[PDB]
């Protein structure tokens, strides 16, 4: 679960 | 005091003497229990019929709303003229009858529907055999069993015996249970399957992680009851699947409630187990029971893996979904506020997220919002003061009716929020969030696309209309009434618009027509239409969409109702009017009578009467009689039936059930039946 660049 | 602990017990007296019982009273006059049998073995009928033979547990485990056999051995043969006894199931330290925690089970002659009772079915020697029936709304947990004999001096109860303790679980097999699932294949996968797969990765690079739920392994069931005890969940609510699922969605994460799993994402995971290391749920939950403290660590897919075990273990049917490009909304505006800019921007978007779905009816919501409920134990945002999420109705999320509890706007934003590059705006992306939602298929390790359950296809007008309805939770009124809907006949759906302004408006709208069960569970969408209507000032317009009989007759069930979604947007002002309504079809029925002696080897008259239910003229009426063993199939035609006129058909026959069916030109496939003994 990575936070993804907008 | 609050009664919120299955582990805690009160002490039930063995000699509940009343008043001033004189000295020298002789209680030997009355029955006493020498032995109790529960046939608890995992090969016997009780566990097999109740689908609990899998549980690695040497105690009786039944499901509610179903009959199981017990045997009680008395000191002398039971005599109904002088003996009176009852069975008791007790839970908690403070059990009351009106709270559901003290359950008297009277010895009755006929079991009644949905009522606690025990009926004698065998009386050999000093033994009586009972078929005990539980309430289909009973509290779920580990109960203590007692046999209570009534005497003029008090009740003679058996002593405490933990070997007669009985687990009563949710029953997805009993149509009177809120978790009822009318599909054996779906039941075997969402309840009895103790392993499965979880999907993750990117939308175009999809990986598969297997998970051992292990709900039937030693200790897991007791652990789940412990998880509910640790929440301080009042026992009176542990029969309600909505409460059990919401308490679980909080207790699986360690935040604000000392739950099972601690979330960590910091790539270090000090003094614990890395999230990627877990391969099942048994070791997390058992360590929780042993250490009595949270386990470290977990992430998105691990919270769902443990939550899935909790739900299946208690009996609530449950599956794990994966949302690719799941959005995280921070300010509850149902938008992805993008400012790039890392200081002002707080809304994130994950490559994927995993939450659970639980199967239950929603009696607290209007009809049509049952079935799958989204529940998320992963800590993301607060809900009413705690880190929990759901149950949110997937059906309510699909049509943007996020005003129905619980936490529907959050789950909607996770699956179909638009991106808003913001004082001043710039770009608006509407296809990036929620590109694909998946779950493990039935009978395999494949990937069932279930994106269509949460949202309409991006691009179609219904997607936008649903979204703008969700964002909403110009002097125009909107309503719709169903025009005399009779089972087996076309009917009109009349959308009405009242414009009280002096302006001319343009309206875009969509219609969603659905078949739902009597409990309120959705079955399927049989009609979906988008349409555009113009509203002249100071007018009323009654656009009437025709629902042909062939559109819904193919997917009907007993006592099914019709649920309609109608969302309309006022184009000039971007307002959105949305209504949802349920209607039950006026179903005609055929009355079947039998006159004469109904024996084999002699003729008898089967009378079939049908009443014309429509204001129309029925023509080419065909009536078919069917009854194997009674009469070979036959047909009586009727060239015409006048409105509100009754027709009668007599058929002699020498011989079981009889089934009749009428079908005309304006009304087809209306049935009747009658059980006959021969
Ligand atoms: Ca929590
Ligand atoms: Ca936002
Ligand atoms: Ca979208």
């Amino acid at each position: 679960x990575l936070i993804l660049p907008w | 005091p609050p009664n919120n602990s299955n582990a805690a017990e009160d002490d039930l007296p063995t000699v509940e003497l009343q008043g001033v019982v004189p000295r020298g009273v002789n209680l030997q006059e009355f029955l006493n229990v020498t032995s109790v049998h529960l046939f608890k073995e995992r090969w016997d009928t009780n566990k097999v019929d109740h689908h609990t033979d899998k549980y690695e547990n040497n105690k009786l485990i039944v499901r509610r709303g179903q009959s199981f056999y017990v045997q009680i051995d008395f000191s002398r043969p039971y005599d109904p003229r002088r003996d009176l006894f009852r069975v008791e199931y007790v839970i908690g330290r403070y059990p009351q009858e009106n709270k559901g925690t003290y359950i008297p089970v009277p010895i009755v002659s006929e079991l009644q529907s949905g009522k606690w009772g025990a009926k004698i079915v065998m009386r050999e020697d000093r033994s009586v055999r009972l078929s005990i029936q539980s309430s289909p709304k009973c509290i779920v947990g580990k109960f203590r069993m007692y046999v209570a004999v009534w005497t003029p001096y008090g009740v003679l109860r058996t002593s405490r015996n933990p070997e007669t303790d009985t687990y009563i679980l949710f029953n997805p097999w009993c149509e009177d249970d809120a978790v009822y699932l009318d599909n054996e294949k779906e039941r075997e996968e969402y309840v009895l399957n103790d392993i499965g797969v979880i999907f993750y990765g990117e939308v175009n690079d999809i990986k598969t992680r297997s998970w051992s739920y292990g709900q039937f392994e030693d200790g897991i069931l007791d652990t789940c009851l412990y998880v509910m005890d640790r929440a301080q969940m009042d026992l009176s609510g542990r029969g309600n699947p909505i409460k059990v699922s919401r308490v679980g969605s909080a207790m699986v994460n360690a935040k604000d409630d000392e739950g099972v799993l601690v979330g960590s994402w910091d790539n270090i995971y000090a003094y614990g187990v890395p999230p990627s290391a877990w391969t099942g749920s048994v070791d997390i939950l058992l360590e929780y029971r042993s250490s009595e403290n949270p386990v470290r660590y977990g992430q998105c897919w691990v919270f769902a893996g443990v939550f899935n075990t909790f739900l299946r273990c208690l009996g609530i049917p449950a599956r794990i979904v994966t949302n690719y490009f799941s959005a995280h909304d921070n300010d509850a505006n149902l938008q992805m506020d993008i400012f790039v800019n890392s200081k002002l921007t707080k809304d994130s978007v994950w490559n994927y997220h995993c939450w659970n779905e639980a199967w239950m009816t929603r009696p607290d919501l209007p009809v049509g919002f049952g079935g799958w409920q989204a529940v998320d134990s992963t800590p993301q945002e607060n809900s009413d003061g705690m880190y929990r999420c759901g149950p949110a109705s997937v059906q309510a999320i699909k049509h943007g009716h996020v005003c129905f509890q619980f936490d529907a706007p959050f789950v909607f934003a996770e699956v179909n929020s638009d991106l808003i590059y913001i004082h001043v705006v710039e770009n608006v992306d509407a296809t990036h969030i929620g590109k694909l939602i998946v779950t493990k298929q039935i009978g395999g390790d494949g990937m069932m696309d279930i994106t269509d359950t949460y949202k309409f296809q991006e691009g179609q007008e219904e997607e936008r209309l649903a979204l703008e309805t969700a964002l909403m939770y110009s002097n125009v009124d909107m309503d719709f009434e169903v025009e005399n809907a009779v089972l087996g006949k076309d009917f009109k759906l009349s959308i009405t618009f009242r414009n009280n302004s002096h302006n001319r408006y343009t309206i875009t709208a969509y219609l969603s027509a659905n078949i739902t069960f009597y409990t309120g569970v959705p079955k399927a969408e049989f009609k979906k239409e988008t349409f555009d209507v113009t509203l002249e000032p100071l007018s009323f317009k009654k656009e009437a969409v025709l629902i042909q009989a062939g559109e819904y007759m193919g997917q009907l069930l007993e006592q099914a109702s019709l649920h309609f979604f109608v969302t309309a947007r006022i184009n000039e002002t971007r307002d959105v009017l949305a209504k949802q309504k349920s209607t039950v079809l006026t179903i005609p029925e055929i009355i079947i009578k039998v006159r004469g002696t109904q024996v084999v080897g002699s003729d008898m008259t089967v009378i079939v009467e049908f009443t014309n239910p429509l204001k129309e003229t029925l023509r080419n009426v065909w009536v078919h009689l069917d009854g194997p063993g009674v009469t070979r199939p036959m047909k009586k035609m009727f060239r015409e039936i006048r409105p509100n006129s009754t027709v009668q058909w007599e058929e002699v026959c020498r011989p079981r059930k009889l089934i009749a069916s009428m079908s005309s030109d304006s009304l087809r496939h209306v049935y009747g039946e009658l059980d006959v003994q021969i």
